[PDB]
């Protein structure tokens, strides 16, 4: 009369099913998830410096429309535009938007310094009923719309060197009146000319007459340009009319600034990733909440559920 | 699995084992009884943490990027931005998908090894005193009492002791 | 006196190469090859909707080139332009034509629909012999060469708001004369400007008098352009001269339309993946016939075989 | 391969062998004879197919992208659409390349390990009835008839009532 | 009396750790190193044509800045550009900069064919004394600065065929003074125009009047613009001011050229694979050295190390030490 | 590794073997001894070989590309032109990183088989003749003298020869 002795393993009476290079699913003891699927819906305040658009787009904040008049001195990590923004200032457009969108996202600042540029023979500080201030007409606030002073527009001619060691980002316009009356009575010419240059670079604009849709009780429109100017260069701005001056420069930095389109509120809580449907963990390696991230996150795939095994076959009894 | 014991030559596991992922059960004089091998648990966990821990090495941080939705047809810029961003998610979903199928292969064929290794172990161990019955099993051929089973266990049966014992059961 | 039991495998006599980690060439029982590396030479009709555009491309057919007029209305899934296409209207140029191109091919559609334009104090339909529709002189079937009104032509001023829940595409133009004389007796003033514009955007063109190359009798030229007008938005056109007038919009889609440079013939079969050189079957992972493909398609790869072993290493007797 | 049965201690093939993958030839009393095993057959080729499926999944459907030819020199634009084809290209290309390789090595070593596990089921089948020549033939120490070997290949034979007699046989 | 036989492997005294699925660190008797991570610091002049810029950006010896006459007609599997280059001629702009050089770079060639031009009643060949060629006043050798003759400046409106096989390109400019006395004294025409034609296409560029940064001693400008013409196409040129009108025309090719920004010295010495830190051995399937990399190169990758395993595991024997 | 020999039941390798990288060591009536054995070698090796050959044989060669660094700021475009890049960089660098984990635990994996191999080719050349002690190490129960050794070593030992004597040694 001797002995048996068995070996054997484990199971457990619900497994879970992994893929595999021979098999779609089969079935082990366990497995842990990759792919993060949930948010929170909210963005965490922390470890990011997040600031909040409210009813402001970046370039709003950037151009001074007064409704962004709050954001003057502000920096970011992540600044978030949300689908509420307005506009309620000078009708404009940006050709290249979403360049000079990037660029200021990127720098992660609107610091503002203040220039002493010297317009000869113009009025200054032209303002709009389309962009109020307290009780009288205004102007976005880093920009100096110049129009003629007495009945005429002299050439305006100046120069501005950069001897800091910092990159300059000058914002500037171009007017572009309703009708030949309007342009002859702001400017004097028939037609103005905006030539802004660096000394490798130049930007020569001619404005555009006519009727447009009423935005905010006007037919005119402005276009808003901008020139980079690089330590050890020069800005050169030369105009006989329709010139939407800059009134300085935005400090440039680099960095890990950028901007972000969500409407999940902000909340008070850590978390390293950001996307437009809210933090998410980032302790997987892949997600599939939004290929739109910020900070350290999971790669985005297109799987919504990947299992690594973590224990051999189950073979219950 | 490449080495044929689980889900092979071991019909089924054990739902009753809590304690380990391999090991024993017996029968002898004294009764039945189940122990948990703790160095074969051991070598399969360890080599599972330890590709689990390379798997979520948390490895990306990115800040700004490019755009990925867009609010207005543009054609050209916007094709090629768009064309970039799915050819980068498709070749991750891709990465992703052929990283879990081989992690999980390799996880069922070394647990299987694992398996394996133990009964081979044990086989070696028990010298002539024993036969491989080719369900998982040995017949020991000897009086096997408790601190017997318990000493096959624990890595100190001297199979010498028992030798004749068995070798006359068996012949 | 007893007995042998051998165990053993199969062998076959005529086995192939295919490549593993340790061996660039190792012979197995069997092999399936993964990369499509041929064509039929044609295009089949289904399931996509295929529209051949014969002798036109889709700008031409877009515009309205007579020899085009068979396409108006058209819808596809993939339009098939061929190298045999040829112009035959005004001669004219789209800056960025390629955007041009893309977005109408990615809509899927030529559906346009005419609205009443008043267009007051100038002639309208205007033709050339360049572009004949008929026996007679003509011009692109969804464009109105604008032109003088007895000795005078006015400031055109015009609006079509968008009332409808879809965006619309506008195609219009502007005429660049070749000399003086043509621009006063076509406009009277001796420079023209076509402005187009929406609450959002605007776009004003003037055009450059001069010679270029003659084609079909010209040495004049249109330059197209194009607006999108989104729901609620507001198109205006304003001009003193060298309008080509939009007649109406096409309407927008988006789906799974696009556009395809093949040569191939159509034929009446069923393939998802078509390609420049005909369709493909797509059992495949892979294909090594053109990296340019429209649906369900293997991955372009370089490589014009791999060999997945479906069988055990080889070993014949 | 991996296990060493497959061109290994199995010196070669047969291609006589048709109606299987794998099985046993035999000599005995009564002559000479083959058969296919089944079960083990199966097991490889579920394998194969389950790859094979795994493979050919049809996953992408692509419409409107980037234009991939150009008739004209235009400089930046053209240079980055040709450069974000071509990285994708050489992607998937090298994706190809390194799926078949691991398929290969991994089906060349699951065609070997079906032929080692049937090998070793055989070997405990037979216990103390058999000796292990070393080439993959297993020498049978007892009469055994073709009833006997249709009962080793179909799992029914019985070690007991063959086991004095090969044992005495054997020593 | 028996005899005991021991199976066994190998072990080093020495061995090297790898990484694995499981490990990402264990010992193996030997690996050996797939990502290169250094350079000799110099390009190898084969078998590569290298030609050094020196002190000329690849765009300067296009239109001729004086100082790099010498690049005239020069061919390069890879044009060098030079930290130090500067341009010493008229001041201008490229729109497009990057363009013009990609295109350019990727041609491989400046060679250039004088076409006879007939340009009535306009003063060719004007010069600047912001462009030197030797003693006196000059200008970029492919490009010729039209002014009146006399006290006119007539639409000028030229046609030069592509009656070859091959693709022309055409590098042309438009001057911007700097005040309206300029313009007219040059031009006549208080305001010019230039518009540059063929069958499918047209650019037209109107100058802008107006002062640009001093540099050189001025404050005007040229812009440059090109324009390709194809076999059986025409340029047509048409001008009542400011044009600076092409020479000829440059021989297009298609190939392997390109362009490197480095300031690494040319050597003697044999390499396929070139990054502006150098030459480096093309030996491994990646390297750490720079993403920007000519010729058969390895990969680019993050990691600086990636050991594959050439040996079994390694396991010493065990000492009470 | 997956056999369970090399750092399993084998306990340690043999740094004083230096012209093999598997074989054998004895002790019988004539002393002690070791030599390499040469095809286990030759099929580790040949494997390894094989492999390296593999992973770097040369397939890329780029000419005119994208650029890649920027003294300017560009916005929209160069964002693009870097993200391209930056997501190549991460996907190589992600298939650099598996191939070498993959590699090594193979590599691992069939110089552990091949120890496993030889292990089972004696044990089966050895038949009824020996008792596998469990650590790597055969106990041969006969007089194995020198020649005996050459000849499992060299494959040419015949069981059958010393079978009586190694069975009577064996069993009691
Ligand atoms: C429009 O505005 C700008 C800015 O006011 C103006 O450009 C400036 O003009 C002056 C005079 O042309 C430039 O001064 C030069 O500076 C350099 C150093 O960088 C010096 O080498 C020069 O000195 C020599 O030449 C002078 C002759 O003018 C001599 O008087 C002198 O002794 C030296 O021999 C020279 O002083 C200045 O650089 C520019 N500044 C910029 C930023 O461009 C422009 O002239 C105005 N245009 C009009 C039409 O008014
Ligand atoms: C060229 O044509 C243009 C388009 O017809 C002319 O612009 C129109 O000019 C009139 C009078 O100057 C504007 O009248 C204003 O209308 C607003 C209403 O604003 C909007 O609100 C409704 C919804 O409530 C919306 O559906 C309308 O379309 C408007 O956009 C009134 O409240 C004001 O009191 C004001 O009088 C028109 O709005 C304006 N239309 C457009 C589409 O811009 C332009 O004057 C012509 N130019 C010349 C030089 O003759
Ligand atoms: C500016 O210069 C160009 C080139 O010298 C002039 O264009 C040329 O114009 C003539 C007609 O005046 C074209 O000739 C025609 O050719 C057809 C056949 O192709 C022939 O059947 C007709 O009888 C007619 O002669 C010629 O093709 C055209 N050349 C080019 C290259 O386009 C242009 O007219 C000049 N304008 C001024 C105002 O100087
Ligand atoms: C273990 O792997 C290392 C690799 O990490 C091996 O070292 C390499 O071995 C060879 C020498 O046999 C060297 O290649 C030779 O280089 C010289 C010039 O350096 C050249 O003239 C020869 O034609 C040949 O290419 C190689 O440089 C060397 N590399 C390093 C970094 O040491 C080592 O030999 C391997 N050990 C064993 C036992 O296999
Ligand atoms: C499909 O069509 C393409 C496009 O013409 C073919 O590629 C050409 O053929 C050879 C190389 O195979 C070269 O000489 C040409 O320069 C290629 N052109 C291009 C644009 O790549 C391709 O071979 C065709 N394939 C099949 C299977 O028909
Ligand atoms: C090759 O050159 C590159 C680029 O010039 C070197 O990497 C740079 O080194 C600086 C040192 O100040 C680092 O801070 C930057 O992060 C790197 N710059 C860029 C643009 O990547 C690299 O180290 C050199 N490598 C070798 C082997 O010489
Ligand atoms: C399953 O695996 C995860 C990750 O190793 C672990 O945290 C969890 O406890 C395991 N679950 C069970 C029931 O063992
Ligand atoms: C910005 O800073 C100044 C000076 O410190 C302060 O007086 C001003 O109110 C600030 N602006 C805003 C919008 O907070
Ligand atoms: C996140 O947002 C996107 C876009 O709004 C949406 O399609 C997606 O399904 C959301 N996912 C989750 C998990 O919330
Ligand atoms: C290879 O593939 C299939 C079996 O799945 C079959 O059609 C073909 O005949 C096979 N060839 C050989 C030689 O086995
Ligand atoms: C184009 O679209 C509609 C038909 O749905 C109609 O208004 C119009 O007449 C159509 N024209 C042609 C030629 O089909
Ligand atoms: C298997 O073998 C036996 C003996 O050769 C045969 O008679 C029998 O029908 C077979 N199957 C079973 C299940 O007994
Ligand atoms: C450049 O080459 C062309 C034609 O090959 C020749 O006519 C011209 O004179 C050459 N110039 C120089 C400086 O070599």
């Amino acid at each position: 009369p001797g002995a048996t002795l068995c070996l054997g393993h484990h199971a457990v009476p619900n497994g879970t099913l992994v893929k595999t290079i021979t098999d779609d699913q089969i079935e082990v003891t366990n497995a842990t998830e990759l792919v993060q699927s949930s948010s929170t819906g909210k963005i965490c305040n922390n470890p990011h410096r997040i600031l909040d658009g409210i009813d402001c787009t970046l370039i709003d904040a950037l151009l001074g429309d007064p409704h962004c008049d709050v954001f003057q001195n502000e920096t970011w990590d992540l600044f978030v535009e949300r689908s509420k923004a307005f506009s309620n200032c000078y009708p404009y457009d940006v050709p290249d938007y979403a360049s000079l969108r990037s660029l200021v996202a990127s720098s992660g600042t609107l610091e503002f310094i203040t220039e002493g540029f010297t317009w000869t023979g113009v009025t200054q500080n032209g303002g709009s009923n389309a962009c109020k201030r307290g009780p009288g007409s205004g102007f976005f606030s880093r920009l100096n719309w110049l129009t003629k002073s007495g009945s005429t527009y002299p050439v305006l001619n100046v120069t501005m060197p950069n001897n800091d060691n910092f990159d300059k980002l000058y914002i500037w316009g171009v007017h572009h009146p309703s009708t030949n009356q309007e342009q002859t009575s702001l400017y004097v010419q028939a037609s103005g000319r905006v030539t802004v240059s660096t000394r490798r670079s130049q930007q020569t604009i001619i404005p555009n007459i006519g009727s447009r849709p009423w935005v905010r009780g006007l037919s005119s429109r402005i276009s808003i340009y901008w020139t980079i100017v690089k330590p050890g260069d020069v800005l050169v701005i030369n105009s006989n009319g329709n010139l939407i001056a800059p009134r300085g420069y935005f400090k440039m930095r680099t960095g890990k600034s950028s901007i972000m389109r969500s409407d999940a509120p902000i909340d008070t809580c850590i978390s390293e990733c950001i996307t437009p449907n809210g933090s998410i963990p980032n302790d997987k390696p892949f997600q599939n909440v939004n290929k739109i991230t910020y900070g350290a996150c999971p790669k985005y795939v297109k799987q919504n559920t990947l299992k690594l095994a973590t224990g051999m076959r189950n073979v219950p009894e | 699995g490449l080495f044929g014991a689980i889900a092979g030559f071991i019909e089924n596991g054990w739902e009753g084992m809590i304690d380990g992922w391999y090991g024993f059960r017996h029968q002898n004089s004294e009764g039945t009884g189940q122990a948990a091998d703790l160095k074969s648990t051991q070598a399969a966990t360890d080599q599972i943490n330890g590709k689990l821990n390379r798997v979520i090495e948390k490895t990306n941080e990115k800040f700004h990027q490019i755009e990925k939705e867009f609010s207005e047809v543009e054609g050209r810029i916007q094709d090629l931005e768009k064309y970039v961003e799915d050819t980068k998610i498709d070749l991750w979903s891709y990465n992703a998908e052929l990283l879990v199928a081989l992690e999980n292969q390799h996880t069922i064929d070394l647990t299987d090894s694992e398996m394996n290794k133990l009964f081979e172990k044990t086989g070696r161990q028990l010298r002539e005193n024993a036969e491989d019955m080719g369900n998982g099993c040995f017949k020991i051929y000897h009086k096997c009492d408790n601190a017997c089973i318990e000493s096959i266990r624990n890595g100190t049966y001297d199979h010498d002791v028992y030798r004749d014992e068995a070798l006359n059961n068996r012949f």
